[PDB]
RNA sequence: CCGGGCACUCUAACGGGACUGCCCGCGAAAGCGGGAGGAAGGAGGGGACGACGUCUGGUCAGCAUGGCCCUUACGGCCUGGGCGACACACGUGCUACAAUGCCCACUACAAAGCGAUGCCACCCGGCAACGGGGAGCUAAUCGCAAAAAGGUGGGCCCAGUUCGGAUUGGGGUCUGCAACCCGACCCCAUGAAGCCGGAAUCGCUAGUAAUCGCGGAUCAGCCAUGCCGCGGUGAAUACG
């Protein structure tokens, strides 16, 4: 990306909650290029979501990824001195990629069986905000917090 | 897998048919 | 009821042989549905560039071999006789058969 | 239950439990199934004790298995040997048997590495 | 390749398990074509001066 | 495996199914490593070529399906150093 | 009596003929939902009828040949933006700005001499 | 399938078609942003194409060729062997270590190529490889052909396992004069290492990367997981 500023892939919105965020969220779930195994876990997921608990699976989503949206990180800078880790914020762009990441990621590290039920806890304890993948965001955040005197580095 | 002789995928790769890949359509 | 099989490399003399054709069997003689051109089959050839080892850089060629089909319904005798002697064709090669 | 020797099978599923014992898997169990009329679909945990008798009398009887068939393939390459036959030797020195270049990866029938110096 | 070589490709009887192709402009055993019956090298080096009847090189 | 086979040359064919009929039996040097041995070639001594020389070979009874080849190997080993 | 639309998707192209009903889709002899079973983007291909208003205006029979099931939606979603453009061409006021007017180009990259996939390349080696 | 038509899909030749030519912004211009076009733009995406030259680069084993060299051999024919060796070391790969996964049954959707010294439908014998028979096609006209994933349905229940199929034993099929060394394939038994890999390291910016099958060249057969190609589904991410 050395001449442009590299503008944003964009997604079809979904075929059944009709939101971008899912797709962009599906499409994380899918291994190999299988759309189809992608979104027939997913859907199954919300489905877990609703017999499980009375709640609407859709505002949840979105709920859970606030809650594992990262607010700060620590990017690494070279100076007049060694290599250092910098504080400063995630762009809205990145915050959005790191909780859909960190998402299905904590979530395979569930220990249920099968897919989409993984993928469901996850997203429940993420919303109510004991998740696996929140942990993470907090953590991150964490990091940022301890070297803020290096945050006088910032660009 | 592709490499189980023995099965469906495996005669499949090898190029071959048999007891486990029968030739009908 | 009789139908003719062209064939050929260049496109360019193919082409051109049936055109003669048509009107040597139209005004010629009697009803003849137009030329038909059924699909090319491709000879390809894949190889080695240089004479000893590089086996990345490769270079293609392909062998293009041309069909054109021409149907014609009943016989005048001077589309057989005008389609006999009359023939100027070059590196195109044609059929003929009754069935 | 025991079956060919001790060998017990348990739980599980019945068709599955077969491939347990030592001569025996896939085919040669998905038969004595039903040729001693037994559903394959059924758990060896419970089952009429005929299903059972039924059972190990048609494979312990059909079949060499477990010992006899390990003295077998035994004396069978014992007589590879000694003949001193081809294969007898590739036996002799533990090299692979059949095409088989040796140059690169035997490993499984040459054992893991051992490294020497350039 | 040599010449008692290039010959015996043709004497082509006993066994014909063992007649195999050989290139007319070379003598060259691999990598000739059936239908041209040239090797790789003189298929380029021919078609590239036109004396291939319809061979072009290819592009897409 | 052939089967409507059993592919013997019928070089030493000759000199082994004589050496039973004419009833003399002795040291015989052949080619034909592809070739299978048995039954009339048992208690014969066949000396089969590796490629360098001839390996006089005794022959037996479970030798029987066994190609001439086998038992004359064609490299020569001992390890390494 | 009836109107028609024309599109394809990468070697996959559809026949497209609406004449207006309950809004019943036929695709090759066959109901809608049987054929495309199972498959989670076949609803994208109507796409241009949710967005035009005609719900159960049109009925549908459709002939598709070519590629593969979920790239033949995609020219069917054109067929349907082509035919819905033929009754009243109004509907092309909002219809391009949605996007389901434009042919994909995107089709298959083929394959390169010294590569393996056409862009991706063998192992680096060095040593 | 028939009549019928070729309108469509398509097949293949010829053109058309966007040139920053048009709208505001900037600008001195070239150009650049932005807008509406349009199927398409800012060289539309991909080929083919590779300056004077460099590496005393590669090739005397494709061929050519100056020079030196052997002349019952440094030439020539054959039978057999070797190029396939195995204490080991490196490069490119393939199949995996599983449950977004394995197996079984059913159900769909491609493209590009090849074949009347061949491709072989369909029927019978065989668990099968294959073998008998045997119709069509000089092939948009018959055959390779089943595409695979996917889809549906049921099974497996986290286990060195219905994972994974290396190794070995026995039984066979085929090509071929001939499968000991060295073939490919089928069945039965055997079921190993392996539970995501130290330091280190590769590819890829979109219909790409991943993943899934398919065809051809060479070719009797084949050690092809290779190579050259074809379509199927189809991400992520570029602050800088
Ligand atoms: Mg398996
Ligand atoms: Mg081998
Ligand atoms: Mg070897
Ligand atoms: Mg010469
Ligand atoms: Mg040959
Ligand atoms: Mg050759
Ligand atoms: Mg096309
Ligand atoms: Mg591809
Ligand atoms: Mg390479
Ligand atoms: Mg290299
Ligand atoms: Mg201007
Ligand atoms: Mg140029
Ligand atoms: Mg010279
Ligand atoms: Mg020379
Ligand atoms: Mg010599
Ligand atoms: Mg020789
Ligand atoms: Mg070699
Ligand atoms: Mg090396
Ligand atoms: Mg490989
Ligand atoms: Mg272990
Ligand atoms: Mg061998
Ligand atoms: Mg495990
Ligand atoms: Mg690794
Ligand atoms: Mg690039
Ligand atoms: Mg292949
Ligand atoms: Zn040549």
């Amino acid at each position: 990306a050395r001449r442009r500023r590299a503008e944003v892939r964009q997604l079809q919105p979904d075929l059944v909650y009709g939101d971008v965020l899912v797709t962009a969220f599906i499409n994380k779930i899918m291994r190999d290029g299988k759309k189809n195994l992608a979104a027939r876990i997913f859907y199954d997921a919300c489905k877990i979501i609703q017999e499980k608990t009375g709640q609407e699976p859709l505002k949840v989503f979105k709920q859970a990824v606030e809650n594992v949206k990262p607010r700060m990180e620590v990017r690494s800078r070279r100076v007049g001195g060694a290599n250092y880790q910098v504080p400063m914020e995630v762009s809205p762009r990145r915050q959005q990629s790191l909780a859909l990441r960190w998402l299905v990621q904590a979530a395979n590290q569930r220990p249920e069986r099968r897919a989409a039920v993984r993928i469901a806890h996850e997203l429940m304890d993420a919303a109510e905000g004991k998740g696996g993948a929140v942990k993470k965001k907090e953590d991150v955040e964490r990091m940022a917090e301890a070297n803020r005197a290096y945050a006088h580095y910032r660009w | 897998g592709k490499g189980d002789r023995r099965t469906r995928r495996g005669k499949i790769w090898r190029g071959t048919y048999g007891k486990y890949r029968p030739r009908k359509k | 009821k009789i139908r003719i099989k062209l064939r050929g490399f260049d496109h360019k003399t193919l082409d051109a042989s049936a055109q003669k054709i048509v009107e040597a069997a139209r005004r010629s003689g009697a009803q003849v549905s137009g030329p038909i051109p059924l699909p090319t089959r491709v000879r390809r050839f894949t190889v080695i560039r240089g004479p000893f080892k590089h086996k990345d850089s490769r270079e293609h060629f392909e062998l293009r071999t041309h069909n054109r089909l021409v149907d014609i319904i009943n016989p005048n005798r001077k589309t057989i006789e005008q389609l006999m002697t009359l023939d100027l064709p070059t590196g195109v090669e044609i059929e003929i058969k009754t069935v | 239950a025991r079956i060919a020797g001790v060998e017990i099978p348990r739980n599980k599923r019945v068709d599955v439990a077969l491939t347990y014992i030592y001569g025996i898997g896939k085919a040669r169990a998905k038969e004595a199934l039903e040729k001693t009329g037994i559903n394959p679909a059924t758990r060896v945990k419970d089952l009429t004790e005929a299903e059972v008798v039924r059972l190990r009398e048609y494979v312990e009887n059909t079949w060499k298995l477990e010992g006899e068939l390990r003295a077998e393939v035994a004396a069978n390459i014992k007589r590879l040997m000694d003949i001193g036959c081809y294969r007898g030797l590739r036996h002799r020195r533990g090299l692979p048997v059949r095409g088989q270049r040796t140059r690169t990866n035997a490993r499984t029938r040459k054992g893991p590495r051992k490294t020497v110096a350039a | 390749a040599r010449k008692a070589l290039i010959e015996k490709a043709k004497r082509t009887p006993k066994f014909k398990v063992r007649a195999y192709t050989r290139c007319v402009r070379c003598g060259r055993a691999r990598s000739v074509y059936r239908f041209f019956g040239l090797c790789r090298i003189c298929l380029r080096e021919l078609a590239h001066k036109g004396q291939l009847p319809g061979v072009r090189k290819a592009s897409w | 495996s052939l089967k409507k086979g059993v592919f013997v040359d019928d070089h030493l064919l000759e000199k082994v199914l004589e050496l039973n009929a004419k009833g003399e039996k002795r040291l015989i040097k052949t080619w034909s490593r592809r070739s299978t041995i048995v039954p009339e070639m048992v208690g014969h001594t066949i000396a089969v070529y590796n490629g360098k020389q001839h390996v006089p070979v005794y022959i037996t009874e479970n030798m029987v399906g066994h190609k001439l080849g086998e038992f004359a190997p064609t490299r020569t080993y001992r390890g390494h150093g | 009596e009836q109107y028609y639309g024309t599109g394809r998707r990468k070697e996959a192209v559809a026949r497209v003929f609406l004449r207006p009903g309950n809004g019943k889709v036929t695709v090759n002899g066959q109901d809608f939902n049987e054929y495309f079973q199972g498959l989670v983007r076949a609803v994208a291909a109507l796409e241009p009828l949710r967005a035009v208003d005609a719900l159960g205006h049109f009925d549908a029979y459709i002939t598709v040949r070519g590629g593969g099931k979920s790239g033949q939606i995609d020219a069917i979603k054109l067929g349907i933006a082509r035919a819905l453009v033929q009754y009243n061409p109004d509907y092309r006021a909002k219809l391009k700005p949605l996007g389901f007017l434009t042919r994909d180009a995107r089709v298959v990259e083929r394959k390169k001499y010294g590569k393996h996939k056409a862009r991706r390349a063998p192992q680096y080696s060095k040593r």
